[PDB]
């Protein structure tokens, strides 16, 4: 009559316990999951997940739903991924590196500079 | 750096990109799921 | 070279020593906040590793 649901994100847990029914917005349409549901992996739309224990509702920005007859895992995302947002962040990171580097410089100095700082860092302790 | 203990920080390099009787009910195509999950995995390792 | 100039230097260095002693405990406090954040993000990564293993195997 109940399964172990765990709603988690790359940063922290969102929910963990025992549930009666899990309602999710899959990439192809709404779902209603209950104990013993067959194994199922699915991509989630940005929207609210409704759980039955009493009733709970949590807003998620998308993710992956993994189901097994004795376990339900929701791998949520902290932000809403998308082709424009996904590409913008890459262009800003590239732009940052263009502005940072002007030209090449002496690279053989690495070893000498590292030895200088390795000797200097010992005297301090 | 990796946290060995409160008194020891270890500098490290970790490889990111180059990594039983039943099957899942894949709603979307399996390529789309694997392509998306490998990206989420690498980002999570960088965040950790 | 002069007792009073020396007395002023001692008070200056003593004022600095009091805050570096406090900053050590502040760093320990923030270390514990970072350690709890390290543990909170593990379940998501291990589960994504467990799925990719089958969806490829």
């Amino acid at each position: 009559i109940t399964v172990h649901c765990d709603i988690v994100s790359a940063e922290a847990e969102i929910f963990s316990g025992l549930v009666e029914m899990v309602i999710a917005h899959g990439a192809l349409g709404d779902l209603g999951i209950a104990p013993g549901h067959a194994p199922l992996i699915t991509d989630l739309k940005p929207g609210p997940i409704r759980l039955v224990k009493e009733q709970e509702v949590y807003y998620i920005s998308g993710g992956f739903l993994e189901v097994q007859p004795n376990m339900v895992k929701v791998l949520a995302d902290t932000v809403v991924r998308a082709g424009d947002l996904d590409e913008a962040a890459a262009q800003e990171a590239l732009k940052a590196a263009e502005k940072a580097l002007q030209g090449k410089g002496a690279e053989f100095d690495y070893s000498a500079a590292a030895a200088r700082l390795a000797e200097a860092a010992a005297q301090l302790r | 750096n990796k946290f060995v203990n409160t008194m020891t920080q270890k500098p490290t390099v970790e490889q990111l990109i180059p990594l039983h009787h039943w099957d899942y009910l894949y709603e979307p195509d399996a390529k789309s799921l694997l392509d998306g999950l490998l990206v989420r995995y690498v980002e999570s390792q960088v965040y950790q | 070279a002069g007792a009073k100039e020396i007395r002023s230097k001692i008070a200056s260095i003593k004022s600095t020593q009091k805050i570096t002693n406090a900053m050590e405990k502040v760093a320990v406090s923030k270390m514990r906040k970072a350690q709890m954040r390290m543990a909170a993000g593990r379940p998501y990564a291990e589960r994504i590793r467990q799925v990719i293993g089958h969806l490829a195997n």
